[PDB]
């Protein structure tokens, strides 16, 4: 620490503060923080994490890193110096705002608060308040891994229950002991490390009083707005987008002056709004607006001129995603709309694929977005929905979910201890084993549980692990366009016309289904129509699934898996053996295999007309290890079913499901051969591998040594034909290198 | 890099579709040896093998952090001088380990 700036700096603040600028400290002692700020000061000092439970408009995230870094200016000790406050914000445009905000209330006296976010960024010295996002704390401890160069973290807007702000917290048990004096398991002394979390009134028992509590905080402070009436779709007139505009013009003629907040689902319908109010009864009010677009990805958060209050005669109209629910703030705020619309994202478990879909608004986030007209006067909360959609449709998931992205993703974020992560309703360690042996079965981590080089690949990739890297693999494979539509949509005599939209001998149900959209492309005018008649389509879901392609092709481009053609990403006979292997390294370990006599061409005996092969096949998988060797049959509606004569006697499925008749059934299939396979299970632990066996080996050294290796697969793993190996005895280990 | 080649072209001449056992018959009745916990039927094996085959069978022992197969195969020279029989044999197949 350094005494000479101490004393400078604290004979500057009280120069400053007492004769040159309380003006500002007027409208800071109006914001109910304020009220409580000696007892919050004595709080930290007593209490090493501390909990401040607080609703919107609070001043939670403006006034608790000043008033802890002026206590510790007006102080010796805890002296300035020593004072480094790191302060965690969810979005990019509430860290940037809050930032500004604070340095205006700070004025002129020099660095004293900053901001960082990715590619926007100042460091800071000792004696600084910071905003940043949750994964650039996450980032700095794969250096800082027990949070040695800040002084006191404060955890904003944990209500929210993002990804990084749930693991911040388990984290945060591991690391308070070795910083905060426990020293070898026994608690010695007061924690140097102190932590604030802050939240709204959303489940604060979650992070004051539940089964998951203990690294959270034990003392909780509540800190409390002028009345805003509540109006739905039976007391409003507005249907739809230029609906929306109506009410907008609606309340310019009315309700005498304050801005306009309209909440909106995301960037898409933000554009189409800000258009119907710059490019127009309309152009009347034009000129009489200031209409600012807000989200995420738009500089406005960022500016001065979105918290500024309009020119004379002119209406402020702020069109803003749910940034303005919690994240950003804005003071003149009377008349809020509420469409009850949002986009979450979603991960089904079982399909592998992340998806952002269109949701309803929580019942919870709608009285958050009344809250926000009720700063500067009386208000009013316009809610673009009946009332009884208020009761069904919207909501007052961690425990009912695969949890393989997740895991792979906290590596990214340097949170290697996956079990060691707690959340305020914690997952079973059943869940976070299974999906672990995944991630192995891929090759996304080792069989010792660190992250691959494939494994970062795919935890920068925008989708689930299994997709992730049939992706990749087209990357490689030379086929993007058709596989990134497949992973999109899944994140997200009619038999001969099938049979020749099949294209044998192509089998691939994933091929066939791109030869249907390859179709689809190439049915012009008004031959569209009739071609989804002939063929049994839906138009509507293959304009969606091509949709949906050139989303992976945009995602895959900026995770630098791919090419790109003057700045544009573009997802624009065929190889059928290299597709099945594609297919294969995404299925895999879920592989199947067909047995004589009963299975083949042997049973084409005698039903006419609609001949049916019986079919004997059992799974053979070891990643699955309760279906190996379990007795499987075709579902009737993959086109597998009742079929004879075919190439190989291998096929990989994604879903297995037992139904009428106990008859334990595989949904969706490909036929692949053996020598596909064996790279695909080449990845790690599933892969049963054996020592060398006549033919002669030649051993170069110790490591170097190629010989026939008969690898084994899997619980029941299958053996396989010998593969001439170059296998480089790292660690005292005949790894296979590649296949000879 | 000419040296790689010929090792290439070796295995490229022989491709036998023909396929033998996974695991060796000794690997085998070393697993059944240490699993029953007798060998005494595993080391009328070794007696039986060939010297040619014994410098590659004791070289081919599966050696890991864990280290089962050279525990399982003391375990059988111990086993096999409490019998006293064949003490010539079973201190060369000890001192072949150590080579």
């Amino acid at each position: 620490a350094y005494v000479p700036i101490n004393e400078n700096s604290t004979r500057k603040a009280f120069y400053v503060e007492v004769s040159r600028s309380d003006e500002i400290q007027k409208a800071r002692i109006q914001l109910p923080v304020f009220g409580e700020e000696h007892k919050i000061m004595e709080a930290i000092h007593h209490n090493d994490v501390v909990i401040i439970c607080g609703e919107t408009g609070s001043g939670k995230t403006t006034q608790v890193p000043q008033f802890l870094y002026e206590a510790g200016f007006g102080a010796e000790d805890s002296p300035d110096y020593p004072g480094m406050v790191g302060i965690t914000q969810p979005r990019r445009v509430a860290a940037v705002s809050m930032a500004e905000r604070v340095a205006n209330e700070l004025g002129d006296h020099g660095h004293k608060v900053g901001y960082q976010i990715r590619f926007d960024s100042t460091a800071k010295e000792d004696t600084k308040v910071k905003f940043m996002t949750d994964g650039v704390l996450l980032r700095e401890m794969m250096h800082d891994f027990k949070l040695t160069k800040y002084s006191s973290i404060i955890i904003d807007e944990a209500h929210e229950r993002n990804i990084n702000t749930d693991i911040l917290i388990g984290m945060l048990s591991r690391c308070v002991r070795l910083r905060a004096k426990l020293h070898k398991e026994n608690p010695i002394e007061h924690k140097k490390l102190k932590l604030i979390i802050m939240s709204a009134t959303l489940r604060v028992s979650d992070f004051s009083e539940n089964k998951t509590l203990f690294p959270i905080a034990p003392p909780v402070l509540q800190v409390d707005q002028f009345p805003v009436s509540i109006h739905f779709n039976r007391r409003t007139a507005f249907n739809y987008t230029d609906e929306a505009f109506r009410k907008t013009c609606k309340i310019h003629q009315k309700l005498p002056p304050g801005a306009i907040l309209v909440f909106l689902t995301g960037q898409q319908e933000i554009t189409h709004m800000v258009k119907r109010l710059r490019k127009e009864e309309g152009q009347t009010a034009n000129d009489p607006l200031y209409v600012l677009p807000l989200y995420s990805l738009l500089p406005t958060k960022e500016q001065m001129r979105v918290f500024q209050k309009p020119p004379q005669g002119s209406r402020l109209c702020i069109v803003a995603t749910n940034v303005a629910e919690t994240s950003l703030t804005i003071p003149g705020v009377r008349y809020v709309v509420d469409s009850g619309r949002s986009k979450e994202r979603k991960y089904n478990e079982s399909n592998g694929v992340q998806s952002f879909e269109v949701g309803w608004v929580s019942k919870a986030s709608a009285n958050q977005r009344s809250g926000r007209a009720g700063r500067t006067g009386p208000g009013h909360c316009y809610r673009l929905y009946s009332s009884a959609v208020f009761e069904h449709d919207f909501e007052q998931e961690i425990l009912r979910m695969p949890v393989e992205s997740i895991v792979l993703q906290m590596k990214s974020m340097a949170i290697h201890n996956i079990i060691n992560f707690p959340f305020p309703t914690p997952p079973d360690r059943v869940a976070l084993s299974k999906a672990i042996q995944l991630l192995q079965y891929l090759g996304a981590l080792d069989n010792k549980e660190m992250i691959t080089e494939d494994g970062k690949k795919m935890s920068l990739f925008p989708l689930s692990p299994r997709f992730s890297k049939m992706l990749l693999v087209s990357d490689e494979k030379a086929c993007l366009p058709y596989i990134v539509a497949i992973v999109s949509a899944l994140s997200v005599k009619f038999y001969k016309s099938r049979s020749q939209f099949s294209k044998l001998d192509k089998f691939s149900d994933v091929f066939r289904l791109l030869s249907v959209v390859s179709a689809m492309d190439y049915v012009p005018k008004e031959q569209k129509e009739i071609f989804m008649k002939k063929n049994f389509l839906r138009g509507k879901l293959m304009e969606e699934i091509v949709k949906l392609r050139k989303q992976l092709m945009y995602i895959i481009k900026s995770n630098t898996s791919k090419e790109n053609i003057a700045v544009v990403i573009r997802n624009e006979v065929i190889q059928i053996k290299l597709l099945k292997q594609m297919i294969c390294a995404g299925f895999v370990d879920h592989v199947a295999v067909r047995a004589d006599v009963l299975f083949p061409d042997d049973a084409k005996i005698t039903n006419r007309t609609s001949i049916i092969n019986i079919p004997y096949i059992p799974v053979l998988a070891t990643r699955t290890p309760n279906i190996e060797d379990c007795f499987v049959y075709i579902h009737p509606t993959s086109i597998l079913n009742n079929l004879g004569e075919m190439p190989p006697k291998y096929m990989l499925y994604y879903s297995l499901h037992l139904g009428g008749n106990n008859k334990t059934r595989m949904n969706t299939l490909c036929d692949i051969a053996s020598t596909p396979l064996a790279n695909i299970a080449r990845k790690g632990l599933l892969l049963t591998y054996s020592k060398p066996l006549g033919l002669k080996t030649v051993n170069l050294s110790p490591t170097e040594r190629y010989c026939y290796v008969v690898p084994r697969f899997g619980k029941i793993g299958w053996d396989l034909n010998p593969i001439a190996v170059h296998q480089k005895k790292q660690k005292g280990q005949w790894t296979v290198i590649k296949f000879i | 890099a000419q040296k790689k080649l010929d090792a290439e072209e070796q295995m490229n001449k022989f491709k036998v579709t023909g396929r033998l056992g996974f695991e060796s018959h000794f690997t085998k009745q070393l697993r059944e040896g240490s699993q029953s916990k007798d060998y005494s039927s595993l080391l009328a094996t070794l007696i039986n093998f060939s010297p040619a085959a014994v410098d590659l069978e004791i070289r081919s022992l599966n050696s890991f952090e864990p280290f089962d197969e050279i525990v399982w195969f003391i375990d059988a020279l111990t086993q096999g001088l409490k019998s006293n029989k064949n003490f010539e044999l079973y201190e060369t197949f000890m001192s072949l380990l150590f080579k």
